[PDB]
């Protein structure tokens, strides 16, 4: 019934269902990584020790890895964060040598617990029920210098402990470790990172190893 | 600055209510006579038949 | 764009000799190929098509069996092999492009040509052979087939196109009634059923030539008898 | 000081006023003049094509001015050209981005537009001698995501984005011509006049504004609702929109009379609406929701006339054709559908 | 040949009833003997002769047949 | 005259019995099943890369119930062949072959599985669609493989006294290669998928329960239930090939076993029947599923 002119066009459709299947397939081969913060909390070192919108890829032992910083979008975070929904896990930085800053806006209000609020916020959202939470705590050198003039209970009115690096660094850690409300589905990694490291990439190979055997532990029918 | 914003948002507030207004009653009598001159070739509002149908399977 | 062929030389009357083509200036990949002969002093016809993907290749009934037809895409390069010839075997072979999707303009470029010398079927009349015509005049042209063009979907596949002497054709109208890239507004067409006419407006210096009438119902595809105008 | 506080009471008396003379102006309304109408007769429409082809999410669908093609944006990083008669694909354009949000599909048929989350819209040509697609024009000037971007002809094209402006663009130049601000938020939805004179823009902070494109400053704003503003369209008279925001509500406004006429909302509909759309003959209001299925309104008596439901995820594009004859649907399940 | 030779056997007959008794006695039952089967005849005193002579003809000759009666679902 | 002189008769024993009723509901529950299950499978053989492999079994399964009234038939009938001489040696032998497709893929299953717990990094790069259908292919291949002897060795006899015909098997007194054959036929078609089974799942448990992420209780009970079903389900049926297979046609020990075959066959032919379940209950959205298409 189709003319000499049809049949060709239906081979072009088809030789474009073919390409967008093969093009497919070679998508889904790459690691997706959601890299957020709190504007200073040390994007910088972290990309510069692992490596609108930036796109940043590497290659660590045969995995290939595509990381999206997004952190100079400034509008409304509830009108595109839907956009990330299918992400593998989310690099989450705070910088906890602001623990006596203040914030630049409002002289009352302090910097930690921008980061908190900000970490509540992104953790029990309906989007990343079951998303991993890869949490580097940034430049503990400076907190270590720091922690002996100022004491921390500036920003937390409720501690009382030896005031020594490790107390402090346990209590920072158990604070926010403590605002996840699943901790069934949801599994949150802390680590503590300087200026000079080389062992951050490991961390996250073994975080992203273990979320890929769940998940296909997950598509099997066997979890 | 916060004067020069209050002075252009006075001023956008003169020029809103300087333009006229009709009734309510004449804009839905022009919308319903609208609806009802042109219902006569509306596709979706009538099932037209399947001879003149290109989306017939 | 641009495509030149070579690989033409002289052959006994039996033998062997391939021809090239290569092309430059467009996505070679996405296009189907055609070969067209033409015989000297006589009009032109169709020998083979290649389509894209090389899954689909169409020959003609007077050659098939004896030649071959071949593609290489990284090297951008159309072959032709000629296994067996005959002594009706000698004319001028072009090269010609086209594409198929909705809205497209198949047979849009020709290239230049190469000559080899030795040593059912839709018939396509086109009864005027000649027309004296003096500039500043309108002139209609007038091409009848078989069978009728038209088909379910709407379409009507007549082809218009020209030759200046010493020169390659060129695409003047395609499905009768679109008016081609790179023509100038005074040409025109139309028609109905089997009859067809092609309507001149203004004439000037460059409109001097022969011009062909080409249908694309079904394979082979067949041209008509050239309609030669003078000035 | 004393100056801002005066300028505050100038602005409130200023509203005030505006408020009675709104007013003043209603007499009667649409619901005790259509009651003596006829009722629309409960109405069924099936799907016909289904479209497949693409891996994520469907974010962008636009009609053609033939009524027979169709483009279509997902974030795989692929713009496809639908043929909807045949179900065939004419193009597909790879994206260098891949997180789009918009598409626009010139009048003319020459050139396509897209992008997001990127801050660039680009244009993209469709005839070519060499015989691809290639892109043209690359415009960068705002500092948000591009929310909708429309085109008035083939060397023009206005856009909105999330930093609250708007803006008019030249192709061949690539200046913003024009600017529009006067917003308070974020800007999701704009909506352009048949007569090429007028565009709507809605905004996240519940509001609508209506702005020309030669001058460049704002008419009339309309205010009445509670959410964000996620859809707009026009009335094809020319004289009246329609809004859906994510309150479960949609509203029609007029632009003669500065009021609002009629609310569309039910008691079984608590989730939002991510598109709002007309018919040729201004009778029937297709709305889509987040409950994986859309709805028909009269758009006189504001009475539901039918369902269309077979979508497994929620509705996010929908589109009626220029002759009113189809209607299409995407939806984040990877499939357009085609409902006669 | 067992049919060649069970009809050789009953060739030998003198009523109806021998005939059915011989018959009867190349039946393929396995769980007893022909001497205990016999045991349940008591009709036909005549009978139980052919009857043991007739079933130990077939029992010896089914033996070395090499076939074995596999079920469909092996 | 059909009755003998002798009081002996013919009627069906217990066992016999037991096995119509396990075939009955054998075949009702497992050709619905398996025809749901290959519907739900088939429209996501494109996208879906696990499906292809439920496929296969989910066919094998079908054909098998599908060959069921056939073998209730040959029971009432007391074993009569009525369909003649090629049927005798064509008809078993795909019955054989969708049982052996339908073990060999359990355990390349089985073996996927170990392959995608351990080494999760090269199935990220050089894992598709096609390896799927080779793995398949290559089953299917031993299968058809290890049952040609079905082909080789089947023939008819006839016995007179009643008139009827009997299909079987007959090595015209090679010992040697009977055993060779039911050797051949137990080590591949047994022990070593057993093992395979056993060994790669209690990998997989160990690895799994290692780390805390990956740590639940749903994967002991789908592999206990696997395992034990396997096992128990077809242990008798090898049990009785193999004595039966080595011993001689006339021994009380023989008769004793005859007794006993069909019943055995029922109760392996119950794993075919248990093996749709598994998908549809251990499985996400299966209403969904069913409900979108």
């Amino acid at each position: 019934t189709l003319s000499a002119e049809d049949k060709a066009a239906v081979e072009r459709s088809k030789m474009i269902d073919r390409n967008l299947r093969e093009d497919g397939e070679k998508a889904a081969r790459e690691v997706k990584l959601l890299l957020l913060g709190a504007g200073e909390s040390g994007k910088s070192t972290i990309v510069k020790q692992m490596k609108g919108i930036v796109e940043t890829h590497f290659t660590f032992k045969d995995l290939h890895f595509k990381m999206f910083d997004v952190g100079g979008q400034r509008s409304e975070r509830k009108k595109w964060i839907h956009c990330f929904e299918g992400v593998t896990a989310i690099i989450f930085c705070v910088a906890l040598s602001d623990y006596d800053l203040v914030l630049a806006e409002d002289e009352e209000m302090n910097r930690m617990h921008e980061s908190m609020k900000l970490f509540d916020s992104i953790c029990n959202n309906k989007w990343f029920t079951d998303t991993s939470i890869i949490l580097f705590l940034n430049k503990k050198d400076l907190f270590e210098e720091k922690i002996k003039k100022s004491p921390l209970t500036i920003c937390y009115p409720e501690y009382a402990g030896s005031n020594t690096y490790e107390e402090a660094a346990a209590y920072i850690q158990c604070q926010f470790e403590d605002l996840n409300k699943r901790k069934d589905t949801k599994e949150i990694y802390t680590h503590f990172t300087c200026a000079t490291d080389t062992k951050n990439v490991q961390f996250v190979f073994d975080a992203v190893t273990d979320v890929i055997i769940k998940n296909n532990l997950k598509d099997c029918g066997l979890f | 600055a916060s004067i020069a914003q209050a002075r252009k948002l006075v001023e956008q507030l003169k020029m809103e209510a300087n333009i006229d207004r009709i009734k309510v009653s004449k804009a839905a009598a022009d919308l319903m006579a609208y609806c009802e001159a042109h219902a006569k070739e509306d596709p979706l509002l009538t099932p037209v038949p399947a001879s003149e149908n290109p989306f017939r399977e | 764009v641009q495509l030149v062929e070579s690989g033409g030389g002289l052959v006994q009357p039996g033998g062997s000799r391939k021809l090239s083509c290569s092309a430059s200036g467009f996505a070679f990949s996405s296009f189907g190929m055609h070969w067209v002969r033409q015989a000297p002093e006589k009009g032109l016809e169709w020998v083979a098509y290649i389509s894209s993907g090389s899954g689909t290749i169409y020959y003609a009934d007077t050659v098939k069996g004896r030649f071959t037809i071949s593609r290489d895409d990284p090297k951008n390069t159309l072959f032709l092999q000629m296994t067996s010839l005959r002594s009706e075997d000698t004319a001028m072979y072009y090269c010609v492009r086209s594409i198929y999707y909705y809205g497209s303009s198949p047979f849009d470029f020709w290239g230049q040509g190469t000559t080899l010398t030795v040593s059912s079927d839709i018939v396509m009349t086109q009864a005027t052979s000649s027309v004296p015509v003096t500039p500043g005049e309108s002139v209609s042209i007038s091409c009848r087939s078989s069978k009728s063009l038209l088909h379910s979907n709407g379409n009507t596949y007549l082809y218009w196109f020209l030759q200046r002497p010493g020169q390659s054709p060129q695409l003047l109208i395609y499905r009768m009634s679109n008016l081609a890239s790179g023509v100038p507004d005074r040409f025109s067409g139309s028609g109905s059923g089997t009859a067809f006419t092609l309507t001149i407006s203004r004439l000037e210096a460059e409109d001097v030539g022969v011009y062909y009438c080409m249908q694309h119902l079904e394979y082979p595809l067949t041209f008509g008898a050239g309609t030669k105008l003078e000035l | 000081g004393s100056e801002l506080d005066q300028l505050r009471q100038e602005a409130e008396q200023l509203k005030n006023q505006i408020r009675d003379a709104r007013k003043a102006c209603a007499d009667a309304t649409l619901s005790q003049i259509t009651n003596n109408i006829d009722p629309v007769g409960r109405i069924q429409m099936r799907t016909r094509r289904t479209l497949r082809g693409h891996l994520a999410k469907i974010y962008a669908m636009h009609w053609g001015t033939d009524s027979r093609l169709l483009v279509s944006a997902s974030q795989d990083g692929k713009l496809i050209i639908w043929d909807s008669y045949t179900t065939n694909k004419v193009h597909a354009i790879p994206l260098r981005s891949s997180w789009v949000m918009t598409c626009a599909y010139a009048p003319s048929g020459n050139y396509v537009a897209c992008g997001g989350l990127d801050n660039i819209c680009s244009i993209y040509n469709l005839k070519t001698r060499e015989g691809n697609v290639r892109v043209s024009r690359e415009l960068a000037g705002h500092t948000g995501y591009l929310s909708c971007c429309r085109f008035l002809d083939d060397n023009q094209i206005v856009t909105s984005s999330g930093d609250t402006t708007c803006a008019l663009w030249d192709i061949e130049t690539g200046q913003q011509t024009t600017t529009f601000t006067g917003h308070t938020g974020d800007v999701m939805s704009l909506s352009l006049a048949p007569d090429t004179r007028l565009f709507v823009s809605g905004a996240c902070d519940a509001s609508a504004k209506l702005w020309d494109v030669r001058e460049g400053m704002c008419r009339q704003t309309f205010t009445g609702h509670e959410s964000d503003i996620n859809a707009i369209c026009f009335f094809p008279n020319g004289n009246a929109f329609a809004t859906g925001s994510d309150d479960a509500t949609c509203r029609l406004f007029d632009l003669r009379a500065d009021q609002e006429l009629m609310t569309y909302s039910h008691d079984n509909i608590i989730c939002g609406i991510t598109s709002v759309s007309f018919s040729k003959s201004g009778r029937l209001l297709l709305a889509g929701y987040d409950d994986f299925n859309c709805n028909v309104w009269d758009a006189l008596k504001a009475d539901r006339a039918g369902v269309l439901a077979g979508h497994d995820n929620r509705v996010s594009c929908l589109g009626v054709t220029d002759d009113g004859m189809a209607v299409a649907t995407g939806s984040w399940d990877s499939f357009l559908k085609i409902w006669n | 040949t067992l049919q060649k030779k069970i009809e050789e056997i009953a060739a030998k007959y003198k009523h109806s009833v021998v005939k059915k008794c011989c018959y009867d006695g190349a039946r393929v039952n396995n769980d007893e003997t022909c001497e205990q089967r016999a045991a349940r005849i008591s009709l036909g005193p005549r009978c139980i002769k052919a009857f043991t002579e007739c079933c130990v003809v077939a029992s010896q000759l089914r033996a070395n047949i090499s076939h074995k009666d596999m079920q469909l679902g092996r | 005259l059909n009755t003998p002189v002798d009081k002996t008769s013919n009627t069906l024993r217990v066992p016999d019995i037991l096995a119509l009723v396990i075939f009955a509901v054998v075949f009702l529950v497992g050709v619905l099943g398996n025809a749901l299950v290959v519907w739900v499978t088939a429209f996501e053989a494109k996208r879906t890369i696990n499906a292809i492999w439920f496929l296969n079994l989910a066919v094998a399964d079908f054909l098998s119930c599908l060959a069921l009234p056939i073998l209730f038939t040959s029971i009432v009938q007391h074993h009569h062949w009525p369909f003649g001489g090629a049927a005798c040696s064509i008809l078993p032998s795909l019955i054989l072959l969708n049982m052996y497709a339908s073990i060999l893929l359990l355990a390349t299953i089985s073996a996927d599985r170990f392959l995608l717990v351990f080494k999760p990094i090269w199935c990220q790069n050089f894992r598709g669609a096609g390896l799927a259908w080779i793995a398949c292919a290559v089953a299917w291949g031993l299968a058809l493989l290890l049952t040609i002897p079905s082909f080789l060795y089947r023939v008819v006899r006839e016995e007179y006294f009643p008139p009827k015909v009997l299909c079987g098997v007959d090595y015209s007194h090679d010992k040697r290669r009977e055993r060779a054959v039911a050797i051949v036929r137990l080590v591949l078609g047994f022990l070593w998928p057993l093992l395979t089974l056993t060994i790669c799942y209690t990998f997989i448990l160990l690895r799994t329960w290692s780390r805390r992420a990956t740590r639940s209780t749903k994967t002991l009970k789908v592999v206990v239930a696997v395992v034990a079903s396997f096992f128990i389900f077809w242990l008798p049926y090898q049990v009785t090939g193999i004595m039966m297979s080595f011993l001689e046609p006339s021994s009380p020990t023989f008769l004793l076993l005859k007794k006993l075959d069909s019943l055995c066959v029922s109760f392996a032919y119950i794993n075919c029947c248990i093996n749709p379940i598994i998908y549809v209950v251990a499985g996400q959205g299966f209403q969904g599923r069913l409900r979108k298409s």
